[PDB]
RNA sequence: CUACACAAA
DNA sequence: TTCGCCGTTGCGTATTTGTGTAG
DNA sequence: CGCAACGGCGA
């Protein structure tokens, strides 16, 4: 006789990944922010900006947001762009991490 | 009393603050969490040390701002 | 509708050709009315 | 049609006698509105706008149908980092429209060479001012590109009903455009013959046509000249031809070194401001786009 | 028009007093037109012969809309009274009519004002706004009835009707004044809607030669598609 | 008519798939009252590799194409006779396509001979110079290499690329395999002709 | 000869408040009076014997039914098949269709309230010719 | 001067000799697909399309979006239920959203069906919300830059 | 004085009953919620409510918002937090302020994740679940930087 | 001990048995009664350990205030076994599929081996077998018939012997058929036929059957459930009495209505435009949201939205006090609600609560963490929506003008706006939500602002321009000739027509007040900020009205060069 | 909440 | 024996707003 | 109202 387990116990998660970092040289995505990027950016440093309250900018600003648009503006922002490229089956997530500091910022205005 | 590898992913309520010191801001908050709780079939007296984490993802699915990293330890359990 | 009057209908494939609705009223207003259907089949029947 | 005598049999209104002959009888309103109907033209003109409001009503809930249709099988394709569409990760699309660009940053500019025959080819852009075999070999790559166009246009004509070649497209950058200002902004006039200049400025136009495929890549790969693929080779086919059309020497002989450069950094830029985003969803954007005209198809049904 | 003829203010009933009528609204003056029809003969018109200049003005009466004149407006052009209607059963012996005690209660509205209530009631002339209790019903349990609207608004009538059971309930008449306000909509016999966009004084509105001055401003550019030259030979 | 021009390009087809001929060109004649004789034309061609090709045109009342037992006889003789046998391609009226008889046949055949390519093809697949068509965009066979390095450089799996039929005429006449990868040069409205790299899965019948 | 015109005004009558409220009343009496009364009748002359029962008896029995749960659920009925307009209403548990159709007398104004007691409607898809036809201004509309 | 025939029969046009097989148009995607493959058939898609679309059509990318959705798996897929199902077997969360949610669900549960969260209705089934847009790209804190300037 | 000689005289106007005062409306991030949905209720009738509907979504998807969707559908609606093991894939029992930390499966091998929801979608898996189909949630794997 | 931040990356459906049913369940319904007192009847099927839908009480399993408890099931131990209503037809493929005595695969399952797995199962069943010998037990399988009552009966028509397939045979049946069975007919090992009987139902978490119809179904079922012998049993051919046939068709039939009827069922709340998919996920329903009348305004900019100031003090903006902002916060929180602009709630980060700002007086202090929410000002961002919203334009981020006359209730914009939501000003609506979160705020400000949907996604074209007044204004401006003659102004009506385009005005110092200028010099004054080259012939210039009319050279070819109109009108096609 | 009716774009 | 046919079932038929009325 | 599986019985 059969008496069927229930679906919890033949249920094995998920096997753990290792980040692949491609090398910097070895990166063949944009250099260039996309305005997604670039507002997604801003919108993390603000909201950090919102619960913290540190920033780098000697000009002061009264919003979240007008700092953290200068912050990407002026290349002092403390996020970093990573791009999942790919998800290896035997473990590995193949990502490139970018540096907005160093990218080109789309026009965003 | 054994050592013992246990895999977490934490909360982090000021991402800009916990990436001053990630290591000593990573050891407070898992011997805040595990301190002698049972967690997996083992006890965990106290946290040895991390031997593998992630970036400190911010999180996507809310607009809070928080980030999480995951983080692989060791520590020493009481089982019995 | 009209009662008493015969409504054809080339109404459309279902092995039915035509229809022919009559519903018919006794002589008023509130009296039973009974309707007859004479359907035309692709296969003849009539 | 005409309206169709519906009252009964040969009759179009109480109005007009059984198979009537006259034009009136079956719509045809000799008034204006200024002048006003008569009662059996109001009619006719009331069916026609009753028509037109029923086509309103009705359109509506049947294009709703297939735009939801439309985007339920069109909103799972993505943008990916290699600007591919796919769906999770199956590719829909080597490069998203096939050249990798925001439909919001297009501008349809004409190309000059397409119309012209071999001899006035020769007579607008075939530069005889330094008697040296890149000018040659400039030439001669302008008319392969007229010809590469004329041969795959002609073709997309064959298998079309009626969808005649042109020579105007829709690219990125209107680079006429771009040099024609910088023409108008030059602080100096017509300058003088110098023949290094012309070589050089010929020379970075080559270089610059042949990076430009690392739009699509980013500065690193360019600098490290790593090959390019073949499709984004073919995607930079229009713009590479376009900018050898504008920038030819014929008609950058008043255009200094810094000049062009200037215009070449300004093409470039707009070329990465006008590439699709990572992430964009193009099979939400497409399924609005072509949902849009289906309405009027539907509201033209009747003509 | 024969859509917007019929949603066109006006003296909806002639026995408006004696009736507790929900969402109605009784235009104060009302305009045989000049140029009428014989559909005048048997209905009584609604609306009135406004001074209309088919002009453009600024701008404000593009795309459907129309300038009205504030002083036209203030004068009663299209003024009225709107009605809404509150009522309330007493469902069994459990619940009455009373100003509920706030010591004792059992679920005492948050906010609300529970004055302004005589015998259960507020009483007939009393403005109400927002969060007021009108109808104190108490079972004590509260379940008395809170305005809710954002326009505030005059107890017009209060009464205790009996119901089909030799029951009493509520039923009290609520008043709003309402004049023509901006983004109201108005139309002409010909079907032409319009949403009043901007109303300007006397002195900033346009003036002929001899003084005439509009009520409306419409603009000319709804004329040319919509072909409503009936609006034109009329006017 | 579909004799003749099958006649004109399956020769067309053979050369365009660089093979050689192993017999002699019949005049039309010859071929087409040995279609009505015998019930079938069987042309040899020799493969770059040395593999050997035969090209079945059957003909449409022919006894092969609607009695089983006749079909699977010719094919175990003709695949038991000592050549390399790189494919096998029977040609069919259309109707011939949808006979479950026949195709059962096919299957049980390349079933029992896993080394040979066997495929059923109808008349219109070799009635016209398919790669000659104007809508028919170019097409050709890039090497497991070339196509290892730009999955590599694309970071994909042939499972993700867009497919394509090992049936579909271009990749007939190409002779591409289930498991290739076939480039596609397509006019593009919008970039002036595109380049397209799409997996030959299996054929259809 | 062509089909029947289903747009036709020759072959289409309207019906209205007479014919509908005489069809409701014919329903409602059926279920709420004669079978009710019919049930009675039946009890009694099953739990009472014959020929010795008075006149008065009979009486008794008719009177039994009708002044009791009666008059009460048909006149309730009634105002049901007046009020709201849903298709089922529930009469002694059993459910009737409710044949006549009304709406709420909207005094938007007077000319208002005269067409909605002149509108004539023709309560039963949208992408069918059928859809499209039955809106259009037929033939036979003019004076009508 | 050319012949615009009612019906589509390009085997017989291509059998026949007074007229040019290889600059034969069809307006049926199917004969086209048929008679020439996929790619000729997701042209066709593209160039119908755009017949339909009329004067004031979108833009050709968005033509070429529907043609290379419904052509990707070699045949030419629908936009109805079986295209989804042909096309994203496994989006099971999407298909019961396009329609017949309780069959999809069946279909599902006996297929033992394994649904990857991925394009707009399957996370959005899920209360969650969609990688895509200004989530594609996930943000990290650059732990270096903020070690060295954030004492 | 215009140019152009204006064209004014008396028109007939009639006042349609719509008035903007009983038109217009806004609420607040506070009022009545579904019971079952735990979304605002339906429209100013209720107090509370508007709808963001399928195509507003489809909008702010092809404007590839984000985090308006987030704001408008999660926070100014049923937006709620799951509880997945991560070990089973079944919701879990959690409680920060009361420890409860189970799963009603696998009980000592718990990881119980904080996955953010709604409560629709919530309702949504309880009613596959009621209908006799299990619904085994993945949860993204882990993932570590190397050593 | 921290939940962590997850996210799902895949869902898997299972059909669920009575391990799954019995291992997720917090408690075993035993009575039929509802309440005890104020409290729910602990055994019920309104027992608070599956939730809670009152604030009275907690959750027990959870101890969550209503809201944040998600519900909890629970199992009903059910005397008598049900079929799975969802996979009946599931049941009748397997039934037909094997022997009814060993659990056989009666069926050529080497003929089945090429097909995909899930239609292996449908085409071995479409197969014959009706009075098939077996091999394992050598039995003559009956024709299984569906009865034409009910949707869950099952008949074994074994040579005109009609026996009814009672739910236990049916589980024995299933049990005997071995996992290879089910891995040949291209099933899962969690889909065995074994799982589509089901012992022990699961009673679903109050959560979803909130408030005291769809209870009344399980109630029902439940208390006739009570009705069936705990320790029933049947075997084929038993001819069990007719009260017992009753109970258990009532009881498989309060299933069947219970999950797929059409009170409602929980699958019919699935399907439609109003179901739960569509209409509560697909959609939703949202808080700080506004609608009213959309009029126009011809002095707000394309990118501006006009706010009526009673709609700025109802929806808020909520900003985190920190230094940065703490004075530009404090006038807000000074005025609160009774002057503009000002706040209506502050959430004390201290305290974890939100407090009135009316009740506030014995606050006034604002700490770095609080969060103030204020009225919405000019400036504010803004998302304007128009339904049906067809268009990527159709939602668009305006920036907020409060309208501060308290006579305006309606949302006003410029006339060239509309051509974003194909709007007009006959008594369309609007829909307008300010964003309160800093992301949502920025990423309208900088994603969604209407500047981005200026050129068509569908046509690559531009959207806005004159329409209109300002066509045929722009034309009246450009012309040459007027009926009073040259189309020029003085220097006070050039500085004048200059007056509202509230930009930086030109210079007319050169100008005196005798000099006349022409439309295309004032509109080459203001072109000349942004110079571009034009040239295209307008729609004034018609080759239709060419014969008639007598078109002025100047006016048929529009020529603008480095922003200076050299000649031609602007209409239409400029 | 389930009809239904009247309306708006 | 492999397919057509044919009742027979389900599914679906723009969006967002208001007001009623009743059960 | 239409569309499409479907699955059982005629070929
Ligand atoms: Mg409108
Ligand atoms: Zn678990
Ligand atoms: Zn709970
Ligand atoms: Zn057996």
């Amino acid at each position: 006789i059969v008496e069927s387990p229930s679906i919890c116990e033949g249920f094995v998660q998920a096997s753990s990944q290792t980040l692949v970092i491609i090398p910097d040289n070895e990166r063949i995505t944009s250099n260039v922010l996309t305005t997604f990027e670039a507002t997604r950016l801003v919108a993390v440093r603000a909201q950090q900006l919102a619960i913290n309250g540190s920033t780098m900018l000697k000009k002061k600003y009264s919003s979240p947001i007008d700092i953290a648009k200068q912050e990407l503006f002026n290349r002092k922002i403390p996020l970093l762009v990573m791009r999942c490229i790919k998800v290896t089956p035997e473990g590995q997530k193949i990502v490139e991490i970018w540096n907005p500091r160093e990218m080109g910022i789309p026009l965003l205005d | 009393i054994d050592q013992k590898i246990f895999e977490t992913t934490l909360n982090i309520d000021d991402p800009t603050n916990f990436c001053t010191n990630v290591e000593a801001h990573l050891l407070k908050e898992l011997e805040n969490i595990y301190v002698g709780k049972c967690f997996k079939n083992s006890f965990i007296l106290n946290i040895t040390g991390v031997i593998q984490r992630s970036p400190c993802f911010i999180m996507r699915t809310n607009n809070s701002g928080r980030g999480y990293m995951h983080v692989r330890f060791s520590a020493v359990v009481s089982y019995l | 509708i009209r009662f008493n009057t015969l409504h054809i209908h080339y109404h459309t494939g279902n092995n039915e050709i035509i229809r022919g609705e009559f519903i018919s009223q006794p002589g008023g207003a509130f009296e039973n009315s009974s309707q007859i259907i004479i359907r035309y089949m692709t296969t003849g029947a009539i | 049609q005409r309206i169709q005598p519906q009252f009964s049999f040969g009759r179009t209104l109480v109005y007009y006698p059984r198979f009537a002959l006259e034009a009136q009888a079956y719509g045809f309103i000799c008034n204006s509105y200024i002048a006003g109907l008569t009662s059996p033209e109001f009619i006719f003109g009331e069916m026609n706008g009753r028509f037109d409001l029923i086509n309103k009503a009705l359109s509506t809930s049947s294009t709703g149908y297939a735009n939801r249709k439309a985007i339920f099988g069109l909103q799972s394709c993505i943008v990916d980092y290699y600007r591919r569409v796919s769906i999770d990760t199956r590719l829909v699309q080597q490069l998203y429209g096939e050249d990798g660009l925001d439909a919001r940053q297009l501008e349809t500019v004409r190309f000059e060479t397409i119309m012209l025959s071999d001899q006035e080819l020769e007579d607008k852009f075939k530069y005889t001012g330094i008697q040296s075999p890149l000018f040659e070999e400039e030439f001669s790559r302008l008319k392969k590109d007229r010809d590469k166009y004329r041969q795959i246009f002609l073709n997309v004509e064959n298998f079309n009903f009626s969808q005649l070649l042109t020579d105007v497209r829709q690219v990125p950058v209107n680079v006429a455009s771009i040099v024609k200002n910088i023409l108008l902004s030059s602080t100096s006039g017509v300058l003088p013959f110098d023949e290094k200049s012309i070589l050089q400025k010929y020379a970075m136009v080559k270089t610059f046509c042949k990076n430009l495929p690392y739009v699509f890549i980013n500065n690193i790969q360019e600098r490290l000249q790593t090959p390019i693929p073949v499709y984004l080779k073919r995607a930079a086919s229009l713009m590479r031809m376009l900018i050898r059309i504008e920038l030819a020497t014929v008609k950058t002989l008043n255009i200094t070194c810094e000049q062009m450069s200037a215009i070449l950094d300004l093409i470039r830029l707009q070329y990465t401001q006008s590439l699709i985003n990572y992430g964009e969803a193009v099979g939400i954007l497409a399924a609005q786009s072509v949902s849009e005209p289906l309405t009027q198809y539907m509201l033209d049904s009747h003509h | 028009e024969t859509n917007q003829g019929r949603q066109t203010g006006g003296w909806y009933c002639f026995s408006w007093p004696y009736r507790v009528d929900m969402n109605r609204f009784f235009q104060f003056y009302n305009e045989m037109p000049l140029v009428k029809t014989i559909a005048h003969n048997y209905v009584i018109p609604n609306g009135l012969n406004t001074i209309v200049a088919y002009m453009i003005y600024g701008g404000y009466n593009q795309e459907d809309s129309v300038i009205v004149s504030q002083s036209f407006i203030d004068r009663g052009g299209f003024a009225g009274t709107f009605y809404r209607e509150e009522k309330v059963e007493l469902e069994s012996d459990i619940e009455s009519f009373g100003k509920p005690d706030p010591l004792i209660t059992k679920n005492l509205k948050p906010g609300a004002n529970y004055e302004k209530l005589v015998d259960g009631f507020v009483p007939v002339g009393t403005v109400v706004k927002k969060g007021d209790i009108i109808i104190g019903k108490v079972a004590y349990i509260d379940r008395s009835v809170m305005y809710g609207f954002d326009e505030p608004a005059v107890v017009d009538a209060v009464m205790r009707p009996h119901g089909p059971n030799d029951e009493i309930f509520g039923l009290m008449r609520l008043r709003y004044e309402r004049n023509l306000n901006i983004g109201d909509k108005m139309s002409s016999r010909s079907g032409n809607k319009g949403i009043a966009a901007l109303a300007l004084p006397t002195s900033d509105m346009p003036f002929t030669e001899d003084g005439l001055q509009p009520d409306l401003i419409v603009n000319p550019h709804s004329h040319p598609s919509r072909m409503t030259n009936g609006q034109m030979i009329e006017t | 008519m579909a004799m003749q021009k099958l006649f004109t390009y399956i020769y067309e087809f053979i050369e365009y798939r660089k093979m050689v001929l192993l017999e002699e060109k019949v005049p039309y004649d010859k071929f087409v009252q040995m279609v009505l004789n015998t019930g079938f034309f069987r042309i040899n061609a020799e493969t770059l590799n040395h593999g050997i090709v035969s090209v079945f045109i059957f003909g449409a009342n022919g006894k092969y194409v609607h009695h089983g037992g006749d079909m699977r006889t010719l094919l175990t003789n003709t695949l038991n006779e000592k050549k390399h046998y790189e494919e096998l391609i029977l040609i069919v009226d259309k109707p011939v396509l949808s006979k479950k008889n026949i195709l059962d046949i096919i299957v049980e055949q390349r079933a029992a001979n896993p080394t040979i390519v066997i495929n059923i093809y109808p008349y219109h697949l070799f009635c016209i110079n398919i790669p000659k068509v104007s809508a028919i965009p170019k097409h050709k066979l890039i090497t497991q290499e070339e196509a290892q390095e730009f999955l590599g450089r694309e970071y994909l799996q042939p499972q993700d690329l867009m497919q394509i039929s090992a049936s579909d005429p271009p990749v007939v006449w190409l002779g591409g395999r289930p498991g290739d990868f076939v480039q596609i040069e397509r006019p593009s409205e919008t970039a002036m002709h595109a380049v397209v790299i799409r997996f030959i899965t299996k054929s259809k019948i | 000869f062509p089909p029947t015109d289903r747009d036709s005004y020759r072959t289409k009558r309207v019906h209205g408040s007479g014919v509908s409220l005489a069809k409701a009343f014919k329903a409602i009496f059926n279920t709420s009076v004669i079978a009710p009364i019919i049930n009675g009748f039946k009890e009694l002359l099953k739990q009472t014997a014959f020929e010795e029962l008075t006149q008065r008896n009979i009486i008794e029995a008719f009177s039994a039914a009708l002044s009791k749960n009666t008059a009460s659920d048909l006149n309730r009925s009634m105002e049901q098949s007046i009020i709201s307009g849903n298709k089922t209403i529930m009469v002694r548990q059993r459910p009737i269709v409710n044949r006549v159709s009304t709406q709420s007398l909207e005094r938007k104004n007077l000319l208002n309230t005269i067409s909605a007691l002149r509108t004539v409607n023709t309560h039963n898809s949208k992408q069918t010719e059928r859809a499209d036809m039955m809106r259009r201004v037929h033939a036979s509309y003019p004076g009508y | 001067y050319a012949i615009k025939t009612n019906g589509t029969n390009i085997f017989g046009a291509m059998l026949d000799d007074n007229i040019d097989p290889y600059t034969i148009v069809s307006s049926s995607i199917g004969d086209t697909m048929e008679l020439y493959g996929i790619e000729a058939a997701r042209q066709k898609i593209i160039s119908e399309i755009r017949t339909v679309m009329g004067d004031k059509g979108p833009n050709h990318r968005h033509l070429l979006m529907y043609a290379d959705l419904m052509t990707r798996t070699g045949q030419v897929t629908s936009l109805e239920k079986a295209g989804l199902n042909a096309r994203e077997p496994s989006n099971v969360l999407l298909r019961m959203a396009l329609s017949s949610p309780v069959q999809v669900l069946t279909d599902a549960a006996v297929d033992s069906a394994v649904n990857p969260i991925y394009g707009i209705a399957a996370p959005t089934l899920m209360g969650s919300v969609p990688r895509i847009g200004t989530m594609y790209s996930d943000i990290i804190m650059d732990e270096k830059y903020i070690t060295e300037n954030y004492k | 004085y215009f140019d152009a000689a204006i064209f004014i005289g008396p028109t007939y106007h009639q006042r349609l009953q719509k008035f903007v005062l009983d038109d217009r409306y806004a609420v607040a991030s506070y009022g009545p919620t579904d019971a079952l949905t735990g979304q605002p209720l339906d429209g100013k009738r209720s107090h509370g409510g508007l709808r963001l509907g399928e195509m507003e979504h489809w909008v702010l998807t092809a404007q590839g918002a984000m985090q308006t969707i987030i704001e408008k559908s999660h926070d100014d609606s049923d937006g709620c937090i799951s509880y997945i093991c991560r070990n089973c894939g079944e919701p879990a029992i959690y409680n920060a302020s009361h420890p409860i930390y189970k799963c009603m499966n696998c009980d000592v091998q718990a990881d119980i994740g904080m996955v953010d929801s709604r409560r629709s979608s919530i309702v949504f898996q309880h009613e596959m679940r009621a209908a006799n189909v299990n619904i085994t949630s993945v949860l993204s794997p882990r993932v570590f930087q190397p050593a | 001990m921290e939940a962590g931040y997850a996210e799902i990356a895949a869902v898997q459906f299972n059909i669920a048995g009575d391990n799954d049913h019995k291992r997720q369940g917090v408690m075993e319904v035993t009575i039929s009664n509802l309440f005890e007192g104020t409290l729910p009847a602990e055994g019920g099927i309104y027992d608070a350990r599956m939730g809670t839908t009152d604030h009275h009480y907690k959750c027990i399993t959870c101890s969550h205030q209503r809201k944040q408890c998600m519900g909890h099931p629970g199992i009903l131990q059910m005397h008598a076994p049900v079929l799975q209503p969802l996979f009946i037809a599931e049941i009748r493929r397997w039934l037909r599929v094997i022997c009814l005595n060993c659990g056989a695969p009666i069926v050529d399952l080497k003929r089945y081996e090429h097909l995909i797995r899930p239609k292996r199962l449908i085409e071995a069943a479409s197969s014959q077998t009706e009075g098939k010998q077996c091999y394992v037990c050598k039995a003559v399988h009956p024709k299984i018939v569906k009865d034409s009552e009910d949707y869950f009966t099952f008949w074994a028509d074994q040579q005109g012997k009609i026996d009814k397939l009672y739910p236990q045979i049916i589980r024995e049946i299933f049990s005997r058929v071995t996992y290879d069975t089910v891995v040949k007919l291209g099933r899962s090992k969690n889909s065995h036929p074994e799982k589509l009987v089901l012992k022990a139902i699961q009673i679903p978490p109050i959560s979803i059957r909130p408030g005291i119809d769809i209870n009344n179904v399980i109630q029902y079922l439940v208390r006739k459930n009570l009705l069936i012998p705990k320790d029933l049993q049947i075997v084929r051919g038993q001819k069990i009495p007719l009260n017992i046939d009753r109970n258990l068709q009532t009881i498989q039939q309060l299933y069947y209505n219970f999950l797929l009827d059409s009170a409602p069922s929980i699958m019919r709340r699935l399907p439609r435009k109003e179901g739960r998919i569509r209409k509560s996920l697909l959609g939703s329903q949202v808080w700080s949201i506004s609608r009213s009348t959309i009029c126009g305004n011809s002095d707000l900019h394309l990118d501006e939205v006009g706010y009526p100031i009673s709609f700025a003090r109802t929806l808020q903006v909520a900003e985190t006090v920190q230094h940065y902002n703490i004075n530009r916060l404090m006038p807000y929180f000074l005025n609160g609600k009774r002057q503009y602009p000002g706040c209506s709630r502050v959430y004390k980060q201290i305290t974890q609560s939100v407090h009135d700002i009316e009740g506030l007086k014995q606050d006034f202090r604002l700490e770095v963490g609080d969060i103030l929410y204020r009225d919405v000002v000019t400036g504010d961002v803004a998302f304007f929506n128009r339904q049906p919203s067809l268009e990527r334009s159709s939602i668009g981020v305006h920036r907020i003008v409060v309208l501060e006359n308290p006579k305006i209730s309606t949302f006003q914009m410029n006339v060239s706006a509309c051509a974003w939501y194909n709007a007009d000003f006959d008594g369309d609506q609007m829909n307008l939500w300010v964003p309160w979160s800093v992301m949502s705020r920025v990423e309208a400000e900088l994603l969604c602002s209407v500047r981005n949907w200026f050129i068509s996604t569908k046509s690559s074209g531009p959207v806005n321009g004159q329409v209109q007044d300002s066509t045929v204004g722009s034309f009246l401006l450009t012309r040459t000739n007027t009926p009073m003659g040259k189309n020029v102004m003085n220097k006070l009506h050039a500085m004048g027509l200059f007056q509202t385009t509230q930009t930086d005005p030109p210079c007319f110092a050169n100008y005196s007040p005798t000099d006349l200028l022409d439309g295309k010099s004032v509109v080459s004054m203001l072109l000349r900020q942004t110079p571009i080259n034009y040239q295209r012939a307008p729609t004034w210039y018609s080759e239709v009205y060419a014969p008639y009319m007598h078109y002025n050279k100047q006016d048929i070819s529009t020529q603008i060069r480095n922003g200076e109109l050299i000649e031609g009108v602007l209409d239409k096609k400029a």
